[PDB]
DNA sequence: AATGTAGTCTGTTAAAAACACAACATT
DNA sequence: AATGTTGTGTTTTTAACAGACTACATT
């Protein structure tokens, strides 16, 4: 309810993964899928890291905090990528 | 009465790290919610570790 | 490229449609704090994910699993967070 | 050279359910007769199938 | 009849969390 | 000199993981 991308409306995000999912199940050709959970996290995770770094002037400790995850964690999404 | 965050610490069961200490505090997981008053720490005598 | 994109008419990807969505909520917070936000957006684009893969394999668990790359349980208990038991 | 049930499934001419090939080595089924080292078993890449 | 799945279990382990500590910076 | 940060180790706890299995479904 709190994620929200302007759209002009307010429609959430919950609605656009939904709409991306549809183009790409769509674009995929009967091939087989063996690891889409990461697909859709990774282009999750990537903005996510990059919108809290900023957030926090580049405070991994703080950002972490924010997230809610261990700071180790967060060093370690961030060298995988590659924002090391 | 007011205590450091060395005091509290060093009254605890089992006292721990001061860097674990000071963690816990930035972490919300000491309450009464010690407050920097001024430049350190002020932990109520009454501070306890929370989840 | 990017295989995840959204009709914005161009094909931006999903990762611009999450900093988007971040960039109104950081806004729209009032100085609140914040102690658990990967779980938000976790939470709001599993939910998603899972309704549509759900969809795609009309109702099989087992399938949507191997697709995913989740373990079946993994899966299951996916499910019976976001109320779809 | 050791695979898992997974990539040994995923490489037979028709990959069946998990649960179907684990029910198999259980039944032994699967030869030679794949281990279990820890937490998964261990197929030879070549293990065959064979008549109950 | 042979193989596939939902549901409910077990145990194993990789990952996350939590705690360290040594630098050095900020207060 | 107390407190904060990054970088890097350990130890401890959590969660994903493979598999066991039975009743029922699909083939």
């Amino acid at each position: 309810d709190v994620l929200t991308v302007s759209t002009v409306t307010q429609k959430p995000l919950r609605d656009s993964v939904k709409q991306a999912l549809k183009n790409y199940f769509a674009q995929l050709n009967g091939q087989d899928v063996n690891d889409l959970y990461e697909l859709v996290l990774a282009e999750v995770e990537q903005p996510l890291l990059d919108m809290v770094m900023q957030y926090t002037r580049g405070n991994q400790t703080r950002a972490a905090l924010m997230m809610g995850i261990n700071r180790g964690t967060l060093r370690k999404k961030l060298k995988k990528y590659g924002m090391n | 009465m007011y205590l450091t965050l060395q005091e509290w610490n060093a009254r605890q069961r089992r006292p721990r790290s001061l860097e674990t200490v000071r963690r816990w505090v930035r972490e919300s997981r000491i309450f009464p919610p010690p407050v920097k008053d001024g430049r350190e720490y002020l932990f109520h005598e009454s501070a306890v570790k929370v989840d």
